[PDB]
RNA sequence: GCAUUC
RNA sequence: CGUAAAGCGCACGCAGGCGGUUUGUUAAGUCAGAUGUGAAAUCCCCGGGCUCAACCUGGGAACUGCAUCUGAUACUGGCAAGCUUGAGUCUCGUAGAGGGGGGUAGAAUUCCAGGUGUAGCGGUGAAAUGCGUAGAGAUCUGGAGGAAUACCGGUGGCGAAGGCGGCCCCCUGGACGAAGACUGACGCUCAGGUGCGAAAGCGUGGGGAGCAAACAGGAUUAGAUACCCUGGUAGUCCACGCCGUAAACGAUGUCGACUUGGAGGUUGUGCCCUUGAGGCGUGGCUUCCGGAGCUAACGCGUUAAGUCGACCGCCUGGGGAGUA
């Protein structure tokens, strides 16, 4: 069964950035549009949407340069079988800071940057290269 | 399986209205009235073991529907299985 | 111009995926092309020919079905560039210098047969070696006075001529070629959708490219 | 048809 | 963990692990700060002293931990109310060697009785054993009995797997389609456990035509405890129970999502419909070839061995040994 929709929804990026599609839709959740919300500051994604009331959708407009995907490289980092927590000071930075990791903090959803400036741990969501 | 004037007295019973075939109530009264009926099928066909395998499969499922109505309100719990006279 | 012709592609079953994006619909079970796509592209490859051409550069035209053999030669004549008309022999470009021998043979069979001196009673002198001018004039003819590497690579056919297209990669010359629906993409710099084997299409094309090149040589 | 071994 | 060691034969399922979506609330997990504690030495960093060094020594950091208090509420969990997409129920239909019980038919083999009929039949590479003048084989008529269902028949169908082919009836499981209504997370996976599980084999009682381990004879051969031939018992069949193993194989665990295509088969369905052994869509199952990608390679390739997630099983050089 579905037990993951964080990783189905980075699963489809990945899929969708190798198949070259212009975007990618999928169940839309608060969860999923604070993942979507912060992706769209850094660049990742041109853009995102979300469509009905009753059954909301979540289309995110993947974005590419110079023919290939924005997104090198995109993993689950905490699992339900496996969930990560790290403190402030143990915030993992992707690619010596290049890469940001998504961490929910209790201040929300942010990058690890944005944690370690404001001086938060939490939920190591997933890495983004 | 069970016949079309038999499941709508079932539901006419255990349901709030005629209409209303998704109660658990009425889902636990269709499997228990089908499994009562195979109890002559199996006693005579006692090797006839391919459709025994769907008779186990009504029985997990009114177990498995038995839980989820108890958890939910074992008020209605209580009554439904004194009314079908199981989980002796 | 977006003119007649030219549109009809392949059947569907021999369709290339990749080239979803410059099929309009399949027409009788026949996919036709994105004919107001096709424009921009084809301009802006005529565009980009006339700037080789601007520059004293050397473009070379590939054609190797029966229904554009006759056709490219006309090309090279009408302007003064270079063609392949037959089989496209492996290794054109990767080992030019070692094609570059055949050349020069066809430099002193050629001699021999014009000056005359091949006129001699041995059959062999007549004929056996006399024989291999065409055997290689059709092959090497419209290669003869390249000098080198070619600067762009026209093709009529990306798929036919495949051979020709994965050569031009490995050296980096630029391609341009006439991409139908079974044809395969990505391999070709600029891509111009289209039918590759109706005469009235193939005419078009190699004599479009054939007048941009004079007025841009000047 | 049968027909081993170094 | 397809073929190198490694996916239980296949299922159902408790404990356990994990779980769609919305709001409120709690603040357990989690996070922030502070306090207490975390002996000294040692390690660690900046200094000091023994001629330098080892060594000794001052201060700091560190001791990643634990407890309490104060706060944060994104996420997980608890609690309450929801929602319909997961899952399930109902209505109407469709296909099918799905399973259990009973009956019945036709062709053929063998045997038994009788007629016609005469010297061979049968078998092999060749031959013999064998059968036959006590009348065989061949041919015709009647009868008995057992087993399997030609053609249809098809990388066709069904089933969890093993597996399941004449026809008919009785009982019965699952799957799929069309719209419509209903329940409202009731789900996924599964150690132990439990059930099913080819063939051979075992127990009791039947049946026994054909076939056939063992066995016998005749050949072959240097020998032939085999291959070939003529015979032939257990077994193969039925009822009940046991056995629980197969190269039980897709050598590929189960469930869910995602990711270019092409040509067929099979089974539903919508639609245009006069220009039918038509035209365009939409589901389930299934075969073949192939793209990206993946792989040690071979190859796999929307039915993944691609990209991910949940859970379980299993492997750690060969032999000894799946043996004591
Ligand atoms: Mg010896
Ligand atoms: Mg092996
Ligand atoms: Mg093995
Ligand atoms: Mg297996
Ligand atoms: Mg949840
Ligand atoms: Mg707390
Ligand atoms: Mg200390
Ligand atoms: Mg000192
Ligand atoms: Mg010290
Ligand atoms: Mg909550
Ligand atoms: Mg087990
Ligand atoms: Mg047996
Ligand atoms: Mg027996
Ligand atoms: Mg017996
Ligand atoms: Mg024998
Ligand atoms: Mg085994
Ligand atoms: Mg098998
Ligand atoms: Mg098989
Ligand atoms: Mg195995
Ligand atoms: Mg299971
Ligand atoms: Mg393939
Ligand atoms: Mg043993």
């Amino acid at each position: 069964s579905m037990q993951d929709p964080i990783a189905d929804m980075l699963t489809r990026i990945r899929n969708g950035q190798a198949a070259n599609k212009a975007a990618v839709t999928m169940p839309s959740s608060k969860l999923k549009v604070a993942i979507a919300n912060v992706l769209k500051e850094e660049g990742f994604i041109e853009d995102f949407k979300v469509e009905g009331d009753t059954k909301p959708e979540l289309e995110l407009t993947l974005k590419y340069f110079q023919g290939k995907a924005v997104v090198e490289s995109i993993q689950r980092v905490s699992r339900p079988g496996l969930r990560i927590y790290k403190r402030k000071d143990e915030l993992p930075k992707v690619m010596a800071g290049l890469g940001i990791a998504v961490v929910s903090t209790s201040k929300g959803v942010m990058t690890d940057r944005a944690a370690r400036q404001a001086g938060l741990g939490g939920e190591i969501i997933c890495y983004v290269a | 399986s069970l016949s079309t004037e038999a499941t709508a007295k079932i539901v006419s019973e255990f349901g709030r209205d005629a209409n209303d075939t998704g109660s658990t109530e009425v889902q636990v009264a269709l499997l228990t009235a089908q499994i009562n009926h195979l109890q002559g099928h199996f006693a005579e066909h006692k090797k006839d073991h391919h459709s025994r395998r769907g008779l186990l499969r009504m029985v997990s499922q009114r177990r498995k529907l038995l839980d989820y109505l108890k958890r939910k309100d074992v008020a209605r719990y209580t009554q439904l299985i004194e009314r079908l006279g199981l989980r002796r | 111009m977006l003119k007649a012709g030219v549109h009809f592609g392949h059947q569907t079953r021999y369709w290339n995926p990749k080239m979803k994006p410059f099929i309009f619909g399949a027409r009788n079970k026949v996919h036709i092309i994105n004919l107001e796509k096709t424009v921009p592209m084809f301009n802006e490859a005529l565009a980009e020919l006339n700037k080789i051409a601007s520059r004293k550069g050397k473009i070379l035209f590939v054609g190797t079905k029966r229904a554009a053999s006759e056709a490219v030669k006309d090309a090279a004549l009408s302007c003064d560039q270079f063609f392949v008309n037959h089989r496209w022999l492996g290794g054109m470009l990767t080992n030019w210098k070692t094609v570059r021998q055949s050349i020069k043979r066809l430099k002193d069979l050629e001699t021999q047969s014009q000056d005359g001196t091949f006129d001699k009673l041995t059959k062999k002198e007549a004929l056996m070696r006399t024989r291999e001018l065409e055997k290689l004039e059709n092959s090497l003819g419209g290669i003869k006075d390249m000098g080198g590497l070619p600067d762009a690579l026209f093709v009529i056919d990306a798929d036919h001529e495949h051979i020709a297209i994965k050569e031009a990669n490995n050296l980096g010359i630029p391609v341009f070629a006439i991409v139908d629906t079974n044809s395969d993409p990505d391999g070709v710099d600029f891509v111009i959708p289209g039918n590759d084997d109706a005469i009235r299409a193939v005419t078009l094309y190699l004599g479009a490219v054939a007048a941009t090149v004079r007025e841009g040589r000047s």
